[PDB]
């Protein structure tokens, strides 16, 4: 196993930039039949992979002209002349040189703007629920840019684990921004028995952490 | 160069799935079919390879024994077994093949998905969630909906048959545990809410259910 390490792990660029994405081996990937068997891959939103390059700098059939490959060794670069919108994607790149195949963890290319700051909104368990038995408490932290957030669950100072169901948005084909959702979720007796229950976003637009809090009766 | 893969599978847990790969239109070439899983949005963890004309396999050594590799020569239909099937290999699996001198796979199929779940259809639990919460942010009121516990997919959520379509986000499904659970937010004015009527329409097709829940003040 030759680990494929890739970088950046995110690389964001206006449309009509240059990008270059970054890839290394852990070992020589030049072979006894004297080729180096690196390749290059661009999975598009919810495609297949795609090949694009293969040892090192031979561009596929019906690849443009203003993707390149180029290095040796361990050392290697997928370049794009100007980023056009249709090349927003993941690109990964394998290893065939040494048994197994692997792959790095990809380079998602997105487009870059100004940061946003989370529209938190907190969410008490529903009549209905409470009657089920159970209670979500529901956490949106809408619309913030970039992706890294930190969401934390509070309930009565001591911090949140157990119940915590977290999922998110992709870029939003319209203002680049991305949106996540946190849920806790916990018994209507453990509900009844506590009463301030904080979401608790860090963003790296504030540092104030974002608070959205209630009190079930307090 | 054409493959088609067999589409989706619900498979049980320590069970076993067959998957095949149909090979077409690149006759006459010594080519392999691969196998590469793809475990979530990223991590692409290559499985196999196997020669339809010869019958030479080889796996990745992580995969030898959970995947059997097999293919029918004359019909050119490559297979992947997975055996004992756990929660965590619910994912893309895929198919695709390489052609001589270069290593690359350079003609892919549409992708496979196995979810690995003990649930039978289950019907959601459709949640309305009035922002009582953490009171309007002065012009804009933010209401949810959750749909929980819910086998197997999907569920389609809409707001107000669909009039209300701008400010909302609909997260992802994710397996808690061996059902889903999703959830989506919209976003109107503060005067609309609640002298407008917001609903969270959801129909689960694969257990018959049709809900509205007016999201009451």
């Amino acid at each position: 196993d030759v680990v494929m390490t890739q970088t950046p792990l995110s690389l964001p660029v206006s449309l009509g930039d240059q990008a270059s994405i970054s890839c290394r081996s852990s070992q020589s990937l030049v072979h006894s039949n004297g080729n180096t068997y690196l390749n290059w891959y661009l999975q598009k939103a919810g495609q297949s992979p795609k090949l694009l390059i293969y040892k090192v700098s031979n561009r596929f059939s019906g690849v443009p002209d203003r993707f390149s490959g180029s290095g040796s060794g361990t050392d290697f670069t997928l370049k794009i002349s100007r980023v056009e919108a249709e090349d927003l994607g993941i690109y990964f790149c394998s290893q065939t040189t040494h048994v197994p195949p692997t792959f790095g963890g990809g380079t998602k290319l997105e487009i870059k703007r100004a940061d946003a700051a989370p529209t938190v909104s907190i969410f008490p368990p529903s009549s209905e629920q409470l009657t089920s038995g159970g209670a979500s408490v529901v956490c949106f932290l809408n619309n913030f840019y970039p992706k890294d957030i930190n969401v934390k669950w509070k309930i009565d100072g001591s911090e949140r684990q157990n119940g915590v169901l977290n999922s998110w948005t992709d870029q939003d084909s319209k203002d680049s921004t991305y949106s996540m959702s946190s849920t806790l979720t916990l018994t209507k007796d453990e509900y009844e028995r506590h009463n301030s229950y904080t979401c608790e976003a860090t963003h790296k637009t504030s540092t104030s952490p974002i608070v959205k809090s209630f009190n079930r009766n307090e | 160069v054409q493959l088609q893969q067999s589409g989706p599978e619900l498979v049980k847990p320590g069970a076993s799935v067959r998957m095949s790969c149909k090979s077409s239109g690149y006759i006459f070439t010594d080519f392999y079919m691969n196998w590469v899983r793809q475990s979530h949005g990223k991590s692409l963890d290559y499985i196999g390879y196997i020669s339809p004309y010869s019958g030479v396999t080889g796996y990745n050594q992580k995969f030898k024994g959970k995947a059997t590799l097999t293919v029918d020569k004359s019909s050119s239909t490559a297979y992947m077994e997975l055996r004992s099937l756990t929660s965590e290999d619910s994912a893309v699996y895929y198919c695709a093949g390489s052609s001589g001198n270069k290593w690359a796979m350079d003609y892919w199929g549409h992708g496979a998905s196995v979810t690995v779940s003990s649930a039978k259809t289950t019907a959601p639990s459709v949640y309305p969630l009035a922002p009582v919460c953490g009171d309007t942010t002065g012009s804009s009121v933010t209401l949810g909906c959750l749909v929980k516990g819910y086998f197997p997919e999907p569920v389609t959520l809409t707001w107000n048959s669909g009039s209300l379509s701008s400010g909302v986000h609909t997260f992802p499904a994710v397996l808690q545990s061996d059902l889903y659970t999703l959830s989506s937010s919209v976003t109107v004015t503060s005067s609309t809410w609640p002298s407008q009527s917001i609903t969270c329409n959801v129909a689960h097709p694969a257990s018959s259910t049709k809900v509205d829940k007016k999201i009451e003040p």
